[PDB]
């Protein structure tokens, strides 16, 4: 079983016990980002002029 | 000493006391204050 206390800043589970954990945001920028193929869907006659 | 302080200062309550021989008072203060903390601190204490 695990418990989290925002007020006391503690995380206890079994024999472990963590206090004062500070986390800073990563840039979130990752390369090789997906490039979706965007398209439209329009009725097209056969004989165009 | 808790009894003496209670006798001298009636306005204090059972929740306004902690332990000075250990670091347990941090949890007490944080719990009873809602996690915000305290404004002024007067600290004649050691490293830990």
């Amino acid at each position: 079983d695990v418990v989290v206390s925002r007020w006391l800043r503690v995380t206890v589970a079994g024999g472990v016990h963590i206090s004062g954990l500070h986390t800073e945001s990563a840039p979130r920028r990752q390369q090789e980002q997906q490039v979706p193929i965007l398209e439209k869907f329009c009725f097209t006659p056969h004989t165009e002029e | 000493k808790r009894a003496y302080l209670q006798a001298r200062f009636p306005q204090l309550d059972s929740t306004s006391f902690a332990n000075s021989r250990d670091t347990s008072f941090e949890q007490h203060v944080l719990w009873h204050t809602g996690g915000k903390g305290v404004d002024l601190v007067l600290n004649s204490l050691a490293e830990e």
